[PDB]
């Protein structure tokens, strides 16, 4: 077969993409994320609890780097991030082709939900359920986006994603700070997932990854297990 | 042979905290001078040039498809472009027709749009990039340019001696090729103001 | 219903409705009979007028020297096949300088109207053959129908009441091998006119006969050409 | 309820019902059994005949896909020719590129490949037909194998396909064929077929039968007419008495 | 151009001169010819200049991505598998060859791949058109499992007499030291040769040009 | 496959385009952007939904869009789909000044856009863009213009316009508050701000966009917060004094 | 809402008012309609996988019925779900493997394998024009780093490593047991891995295994290609369950 | 170059030299010529190292795709015949000479040469490779039937050690590989190792 070439997103007679909608409701059902964009750095966090401990937990990564400078991490379905992430590498890698120079964070968000919005109109295909954190490091300055299945994107300080995204909102809104270094921002990450985690936290069930001058990581779990103590 | 047919020559020089670059101004058809006003350099920014030496109609279409891709690139990124970046789209331009190529080897001379930091660099016809820190020559006369850049050259000028420097280099050169000259130009580049000229030079 | 408008649609009794609409496009169109002797493959064909005043349709069609085709449905449709397995006669006689065996066109005809029963927005071929050839094993005659299916005959009718053509058929077959030329025309001639209704009867308008054979290339018989096979039929029950 | 009109739409259940409705298609077919033995492998065919019209040998439902291997169908002739042409081109291509008859696995394989590439899309619809497959060669012994309208493709000692494959199956299971020649085998398959035909529902018939094995040296092809001809009077007092 | 690489007992060396010509004029004094591929994977380049640093970039980008991919360091083979299998689809006409080195979990790694896609793994590779006197004076001295110091001295001395005796190399030698535990991109690391004193002055006065025309646009800054 | 096409593009049973008139609902939806023309240049302003206090500024502006030297827009609809159509506006613009080599005329810019839009309203089968822009430029055959599209390919030219949210009042209000012929880039944006006020202000909620011709060159600039709070005070101490009088 | 469905999100792959996919969820379904149990377990330096064996029909050639594939000398799987889907997809693997040898010099690794068919799937959940495949594929092998090596991918594009999993009718039974022998202790020898496999299956199913019921395959740090066990070893790892 | 090979009962033995040459230069003197195509099955190449390279490369992926599908170890026969095909369908492009020679349970040891041109062609034994030309009358001289392993790597050995000592194009070391049922014995003859015959004088 050959696909349809018809688009399966259209207006109903409200104005609205559905569909749009329906992936956002999906995004809406994801694990909790949450990016805060301090005075020297960028944090995400996400919870990354497995459905058993038969799961090795270290062998699939939610917060991924896209360059040595830009990281993100996403709240709704994996394998549609899995593409998303392999279309931005390949984006950053002919940005850099061409121009001898790491792709800014704004541009590689552009280029990323301008990939979004083409799967809202073209033939045959359903919108990404996902919607994404992006962090970078640029001009010398931290960077923090949310890029949306609509392929809307704006530009943060702090948010949330998934689960529970609005109590986080207002938590972050009521203990953020333009002013606090990176180590408060993530003590502040961790405790914003505080707030929706079931049970108790452990190095093993979130994942985080913080962007600097130096560039984005993943962090390891033993920086978590130090953070997550101290955060106690 | 195919980028004598116009003749031509461009030079950039690299001063304190200013550049020069230079062409000369004759367009001709072999031995026939056609015009004497024929623009070489194109602004590229405020403190940015590019100068482009060998086949007119080359020099002319890769002039416009630069100014085409760099005014999309500053439209996109909302900020102008850094030198090297510069340098980068332009050999990535020249470097798309690898076997088409433009005849032409551009210079580029500016400085940083934030810290107004002196670049100059040179390029073959298929796009290899040469970044220096005393100057580059393009065209015809690159020998005859050499020696007097050799020779002249001194590092951490100010504009008026980077002036003086770039200018006996260009009409000297000019003088020994045949299918150069007619006139002269140089644009100084400085952190506050670009200043033209055109020098007095022998007209045959 | 909802299984009774595509070909790629198989319905809960594993049939395909499509097709078996395609096989009622055959049996809508007029009789046509083909028959066959040791030496000799005729088709006889009756053929319909829309008006009084209008010619009678061709049911007779030239493929090659060999082989030559009665239709029966659309005939938009019969002319499509019938040009291409002209083309593949004339590719057959390009490339190996013989004629192409009966058989092995009607395997390409099967291949080629078996293609779009299968894929999305296609149809069947809305028309039946009748294929008399002659070739190196003797006398053909094949059927070949909207499914893409395909029967070597000894002797076969298709179109609107062949059933009755049919029975004259398996009753007389027996004698068609021993036949003559003649008595083989006059056979397939009380066959096909088993199928017409009592107030109409078989003239030099509304038949057309096809013969080929050993030493006879297939001609087509009209009008006063078929006078000769006419003469000695007798009148019918 | 329509869950059922397109193979590329799952039901609740997780059933295709398109494939399922292809299956049904075959299912509706007169029989066919292959049986492979320690000599190679023998197809019978239980070919309705539709009227006298026919020649005798019409709509054959055994094929010679390559010279060591045999197809014998059930379903809907036209899928059946088709996936015959396939199976041909296979064999074909896979000398022209490696340089030796292609092994009966591997040709299988293929061939089932290309069945459920069929399975899969609204803008196809499964074939209506299973087959078996047949070889033997000096090197692999004699090889039998199904493949069905899912394609699904599973080596067999003994198989039948078509309407009556269970009561077929049933006698199939009755003989030791590992330790049988082709020569009983041909007898026993002509018993069986007649054995599983219905004479009043089926009318007549006609019954076709090729081999592959040492005694046909590799080749398949359809049994000599005098060896037929004593496995039909072998079938034929098997059932009067 | 001379480009030369070695394996020593931890690593490789790799060594190039920084000269680049048009015809017969120098055209840079200061050319980077030591390529980073990956981290721990660094190629060396002789041939078409614009050939080389767009076939280099190119394979680095790729080699980006699959290890951003795998999540493991890179493996020298799979760079000069990618290279070899470019050049071979190019049939010549990109005019790289090049001298790949690496350490990867196999241990220390060294290529010379040439512009047709042919390949040649080796202990010691020279190549450009100083590539004959590099290759005369490893062939004089290279042993194996050369200490690190050694392995540096070696490769000097053979990028030294291919700017010394080819006139296609000259100005400056670049080294790159690559072990499983650091690399060393030494540029320069040795400067054998320099422009002598200039004993006049040719000091350009102002108001020595003449001028005809005159326009200074003034600049908004910041 | 037949039975899931939506068939985007077929007439209705009375001539009507749905997925058109859709879409333009989309956009009654989104936010208000105004322009207004006057004698010596010519406005946009348009309101900021992205209000929430957690949001970082990095970029030039929310909804408005410079699409060359001459010539910037605003959009009111779906983003993304302005993003795509902003981004081929500003290739069509750099295409032209490639064959000219002289600007792009601002009407010309308008019908290329809208030929693609209009393609996409025609046949393809996609749903059509849901956007709706406002234009301002600057070209030498007609000298200050304003221009809005919609989803349908259509365009008008206008002395003052309004879309997205309330855009028939703030329209109305513009009936009868706009001098034709007598206006200046002051007191059109006197009477910008009075609108947005009616259909609705605070200066962070609005961003504001003037376009003048200065010393034979194009100025397209974003007032800073610092002046649209000014003219909001001004605005209000006019309307203050007014009350006062009656 | 639950459950709610809108125009047609119950035949393709958009989704449904509540963001679900419900084709894949179907595809999730048909896996079961074989009626077959897998298990995996890594041990420390083996991989093991066991499954379900059934021949109903002595008809069958038994040789020709099996569920374990090699995939490339060192990487082995076992398919569980539709037949068909699973033999396309064991097909794309061993092409995605060969391929990435050829174009990097290197063995492909079990988890980069498993992330490309995941891909392959995750497509087939996007466009509307084609079905998922019902099945779901357990890689095992040893990798040079990380050691051994077990991971499973399903018709959602989702994959996961495991230290031991479970696929089939009944897979959670299958992770509830595996889930107290893991929580007990992780450390297990080749023997332990076998028998503790062996061991969730039969408790799982009931059944005491003939060797002739169940297929093994494993790859051990000693010897990392993967093998298939033959009847006589199985009997004895059965045997040497029974008497403990 | 000088590429040989020969079969005896139960196996092959394949030998090569170590130069690589561009023009008079010799840019690799310890070139490894004899490549493993599969466990039992090798190529020796001769010609542009470039085309032998891509197309062994080729060839090797082909082949092991092919024994996966199969479950089955590749006929010799099999690899020759995708080596033919390559080297026939880019006869126009490609410069190569293969001998493809191996060990399959099914035919036991064989060698067959692949000529630029792409033809196929099973030998007792065969040779190629620039310097060939100047060991066909030994060869011819030499060979006899029921040759054991060991008498046939001291044929290679010394039809190589004449071929090198006559072709500029050939030298260096000797790589032999004799394969068998039981596997691939690879070793390599250089200085002393190599045979001598002494240079006439006077």
């Amino acid at each position: 077969e050959r696909g349809y070439s018809f688009s399966l997103t259209t207006f109903s007679p409200s104005g609205k993409l559905v569909q749009i909608e329906y992936a956002l409701a999906a995004v809406a059902g994801g694990a909790p994320s949450v990016g805060i964009k301090a005075a020297n750095g960028v944090v995400l966090a996400t919870e990354k609890k497995q459905k058993s401990i038969l799961y090795d937990e270290r062998s699939v990564h939610k917060v991924e780097p896209i360059t040595k400078h830009i990281g993100l991490v996403y709240s709704g379905m994996g394998p549609d991030y899995r593409v998303l992430v392999h279309r931005a590498r390949k984006l950053a890698q002919q940005y850099y082709l061409v121009y001898q120079e790491p792709i800014p964070t704004a541009q590689l968000v552009q280029r990323v939900a301008s990939v979004m919005q083409e799967y809202t109109q073209s033939g045959g295909v359903r919108p990404f359920g996902v919607s994404l954190l992006i962090c970078g490091w640029n001009e010398g300055r931290p960077y923090l986006f949310q890029s949306d299945p609509s392929g809307a994107y704006f530009a943060w300080k702090a948010t949330a994603m998934g689960k529970n995204y609005v109590n986080g909102k207002t938590f972050l809104e009521k203990r953020y700070n333009e002013d606090l270094e990176l180590e408060d921002a993530i003590h502040t990450a961790i405790l914003t997932l505080k707030e929706s985690f079931e049970g108790q936290m452990t190095e093993d069930n979130i994942e985080v990854g913080i962007c600097n001058e130096a560039g984005f990581r993943r962090l390891t779990p033993t920086e978590v297990k130090d953070y997550l103590a101290a955060i106690a | 042979s195919i980028m004598s047919y116009n003749g031509g020559a461009v030079m950039a020089m690299k001063g304190k905290n200013c550049v020069a670059i230079a062409a000369d101004r004759r367009f001709g058809i072999q031995a026939q001078m056609v015009t004497t006003d024929f623009q070489k350099i194109f602004p590229m920014g405020d403190r940015l040039y590019i100068g482009l030496a060998g086949l007119a109609t080359d020099v002319q279409t890769v002039a416009q498809r630069l100014k085409f891709r760099l005014n999309l690139y500053e439209l996109k990124e909302g900020r102008q472009i850094k030198p090297y970046t510069l340098m980068s789209m332009v050999a990535n331009l020249l470097y798309e027709k690898r076997f088409g190529p433009y005849y032409t080897e551009p210079v580029i001379a500016g400085l940083d749009p934030k810290t107004f930091k002196p670049f100059i660099c040179s390029l073959d016809l298929i796009g290899c990039p040469m970044v220096t820190d005393d100057f580059v020559v393009s065209g015809t006369c690159a020998e005859q340019m050499y020696g007097m850049c050799e020779s002249l050259w001194e590092p951490n000028m100010d504009p008026d001696h980077l002036f003086e420097t770039i200018s006996q280099a260009m009409l000297n050169a000019v003088d020994r090729d045949a299918v150069s000259g007619m006139g002269v130009i140089v644009h100084i580049i400085e952190k506050d103001k670009i200043t033209t000229r055109t020098l007095k030079a022998r007209m045959d | 219903n909802q299984y009774d408008n595509d070909v790629t649609v198989w319905s809960p009794q594993g049939r395909i409705h499509q097709i078996e609409y395609a096989m009622e496009a055959v049996k809508q169109g007029s009789a046509t009979v083909g028959l066959k002797s040791k030496t000799h493959a005729v088709l006889v064909a009756l053929k319909r007028a829309q008006s009084e005043l209008a010619a009678h349709q061709k049911k007779i069609l030239h493929v090659d020297n060999h082989i030559g085709i009665s239709i029966a449905g659309l005939t938009a449709d019969a002319r499509l096949l019938c040009n291409f397995m002209r083309q593949e006669c004339l590719d057959s006689r390009f490339v190996f300088d013989r004629p192409l065996p009966v058989s092995r066109l009607v395997s390409l005809i099967g291949s080629k109207t078996q293609i779009p029963t299968q894929r999305y927005g296609r149809r069947p071929y809305g028309v039946g053959l009748l294929i008399a050839g002659y070739d190196d094993m003797g006398p053909h005659i094949f059927q070949t129908c909207p499914s893409a299916n395909y029967f070597d005959c000894r002797a076969m009718s298709i179109g609107a009441r062949s059933q009755s053509a049919r029975t004259y058929l398996e009753r007389h077959m027996s004698e068609f091998m021993e036949c003559n030329l003649n008595e083989l025309v006059k056979h397939g001639l009380r066959a096909l006119r088993e199928t017409l209704p009592a107030e109409q009867d078989l003239t030099t308008k509304n038949v057309s006969i096809g013969i080929v054979g050993k030493d006879l290339e297939f001609t087509i018989y009209d009008d006063d050409d078929v006078s000769p096979f006419l003469e000695g039929l007798e009148e019918r029950p | 309820t329509g869950y059922d009109l397109s193979a590329s739409t799952f039901s609740p259940d997780g059933r295709v019902f398109q494939v399922e409705y292809a299956m049904k298609a075959v299912e509706n077919s007169s029989t066919a059994i292959g049986i492979r033995c320690k000599d190679g492998v023998v197809f019978g065919v239980e070919k309705l005949v539709l009227s006298k019209l026919y020649e005798e040998g019409s709509n054959k439902r055994l094929f010679n896909v390559d010279r060591h291997v045999g197809m014998a169908v059930a379903g809907l002739l036209a899928d059946a020719r088709s996936l015959a042409d396939i199976a041909r081109e296979e064999a074909s291509n896979f000398r022209s590129n490696f340089g030796y008859n292609i092994p009966l696995k591997h040709l299988a394989d293929r061939v089932a490949m290309y069945v459920h590439a069929y399975t899969l899309y609204s803008a196809v619809r499964p074939f209506g037909c299973s087959f078996m497959l047949g070889s033997y060669s000096v090197n692999d012994g004699a090889q039998l194998y199904m493949i069905d309208p899912s394609g699904v493709s599973y080596g067999y000692w003994g198989c039948a396909i078509g309407k009556a494959r269970q009561a077929a199956k049933t006698e199939i299971e009755k003989l030791q064929m590992k330790e049988m020649t082709c020569r009983d085998i041909v007898k026993e398959v002509a018993k069986i077929i007649y054995i599983v035909h219905d004479e009043v529902k089926d009318k007549a018939f006609e019954l076709e039968l090729s081999w592959v094995g040492e005694l046909t040296n590799g080749r398949h092809e359809i049994v000599p007419k005098d060896i037929r001809e004593e496995a039909e009077k072998y079938a034929k007092e098997s059932l009067k008495e | 151009t001379t480009i030369a690489g070695v394996v020593y007992k931890d690593g490789i060396v790799l060594g190039a001169d920084t000269r680049a010509t048009e015809g017969m004029v120098v055209a840079d004094k200061n050319c980077s010819k030591i390529h980073f591929i990956s981290p721990n994977i660094y190629c060396c380049g002789a041939g078409t200049a614009a050939d080389t640093d767009m076939t280099t970039q190119l394979i680095s980008s790729n080699l980006e991505l699959h290890s951003l991919s795998t999540g493991r360091l890179p493996r020298v083979v799979t760079a000069n598998r990618m290279l070899k299998q470019m050049l071979f689809r190019y049939q010549g006409y990109i005019g790289a060859a090049l001298v790949l080195g690496g350490v990867d979990v196999t241990g220390p790694h060294l290529y010379s791949i040439y512009p047709h896609g042919s390949t040649d793994k080796l202990p010691y590779v020279t190549m450009g058109s100083g590539s004959l006197a590099a290759m005369a004076v490893f062939e004089d001295k290279f042993r194996p499992d050369m200490e690190e110091e050694e392995a540096k001295n070696l490769v000097s001395e053979a990028i030294a007499a291919g700017i010394f005796n080819d006139l296609g190399s000259g100005s400056n030698i670049d080294l790159c030291v690559i072990s499983k535990n650091k690399l060393d991109f030494l540029r320069p690391y040795t400067v054998p040769n320099k422009k002598g004193t200039r004993l006049g002055r040719y000091r350009c006065e102002k108001g020595t040009t003449a001028v005809l025309t005159e326009k200074i646009t003034p600049l908004e800054i910041e | 496959s037949r039975r899931y096409d939506s068939r985007t593009t077929i007439f209705s049973p009375e001539g009507r385009l749905y997925q058109v008139e859709y879409a333009m609902e989309a956009i009654g939806h989104a936010g208000t952007c105004l322009g207004i023309l006057a004698n010596d240049g010519v406005l946009l302003a348009a309101e900021r939904r992205n209000i929430h206090k957690l949001l970082d500024e990095v970029f030039f502006s929310e909804k408005i869009y410079k699409l060359n030297e001459d010539m910037a827009c605003s959009v009111a609809g779906i983003t993304s789909d302005a993003n795509v159509l902003t981004n081929e506006l500003r290739l069509i613009a750099q295409r032209y000044l490639l064959q000219y080599q002289e600007p792009i005329p601002c009407e010309q810019l308008v019908t290329a856009l809208c030929d693609i839009k209009q393609a996409y309203t025609q046949f393809g089968g996609k749903r059509p863009f849901g956007v709706s822009l406002l234009y301002i430029g600057w070209d030498k055959h007609y000298g200050f213009q304003l221009y809005q599209s919609d989803p349908s390919g259509n365009y008008g030219g206008w002395k003052a316009t309004c879309i997205g949210n309330n855009s028939a009042a703030a329209v109305s209000m513009l009936k009868q508050d706009y001098k034709e012929g007598e206006m200046t880039l002051k007191s059109a944006l006197a009477l910008a701000i009075k609108v947005l006020n009616k259909t609705m202000l605070s200066a962070e909620k609005v961003e504001i966009a003037t376009l003048t011709r200065e010393n034979g060159k194009t100025v397209i600039r974003v007032l800073k917060q610092k002046e649209v709070e000014q003219l909001i005070k001004k605005h209000e101490e006019e309307e203050a004094k007014a009350e006062r009088e009656k | 809402s639950r459950g709610s469905s809108a125009g047609f999100d119950r035949h393709i792959t958009i989704f449904s008012p509540e963001g679900r996919l419900y084709q894949v969820e179907y595809a999730f379904k048909a896996i079961n309609q074989g009626g077959l149990t897998s298990v995996a377990v890594r041990g420390k330096d083996c991989a093991v996988i066991v499954t379900q064996k059934k021949v109903p029909d002595k008809l069958l050639d038994s040789s020709t019925v099996t569920h374990l594939f090699k995939i490339t000398e060192n990487i082995g799987c076992v398919m569980t779900g539709m037949t068909a889907d699973s033999r396309s997809q064991v097909q794309r693997a061993r092409y995605e493997a060969a391929n990435w040898k050829y174009k990097y010099g290197y063995e492909i690794p079990v988890d980069m394998l498993c992330k490309r068919i995941a891909d392959i799937s995750q497509v087939y959940t996007q466009n509307a024009e084609m079905r998922p495949l019902g099945c779901c594929m357990i890689l095992i092998g040893i990798d040079e780093e990380q050691g051994p090596q077990v991971y499973k991918c399903d018709p959602a594009g989702y994959y996961c490593g495991f230290k031991a999993t479970a696929a089939g009718v009944k897979q959670t039974e299958s992770t509830s047991f595996l889930e107290k022998k893991v929580k007990k202790k992780f450390d297990w020898t080749f023997e332990q891995t076998v028998e503790t496999a062996i061991t969730c299956l039969s408790t799982v199913l009931s059944i005491d295994f003939k060797p002739s019921e169940i297929e093994v395959g494993v790859v051990t740090v000693e010897n990392p290609k993967f093998r298939i066990l033959t009847e006589a070893e199985i009997d004895a790892h059965l045997v040497a369950l029974a008497e403990r | 170059t000088t590429i040989m090979a020969v079969q005896f009962d139960g196996g092959v033995v394949l030998g090569a030299d170590s130069r690589t040459t561009t023009g008079s230069y010799i840019a690799n003197r310890v070139t490894d010529k004899l490549t493993p195509i599969h466990d039992r099955i090798f190529c020796c190449r001769s010609g542009s190292a470039a085309d032998t390279q891509a197309v062994a490369d080729a060839v090797t992926y082909q082949l092991g795709f092919h024994s996966i599908e199969l479950n089955e170890p590749p006929l010799v026969h099999t690899a020759a015949s995708l080596f033919k095909e390559m080297c026939y369908r880019y006869r126009e492009d490609l410069m190569a000479g293969i001998i493809i020679a191996g060990w399959d349970p099914q035919e036991g040891g064989q060698v067959y040469s692949v000529p630029m041109g792409g033809m196929m062609v099973r030998q007792s034994f065969a040779i190629g490779g620039s310097g060939s030309s100047y060991i066909y009358g030994y060869v011819d001289a030499t060979y006899r039937e029921g040759m054991t392993k060991e008498e046939c790597l001291q044929f290679t050995a010394n039809a190589l050690a004449l071929a090198m000592e006559r072709d500029g194009s050939s030298g260096g070391v000797i790589r032999l590989a004799a394969i068998a049922e039981s596997g691939v014995e690879r070793q390599v003859l250089l200085g002393d190792q190599i045979p001598k015959f002494a240079v006439a004088t006077l």
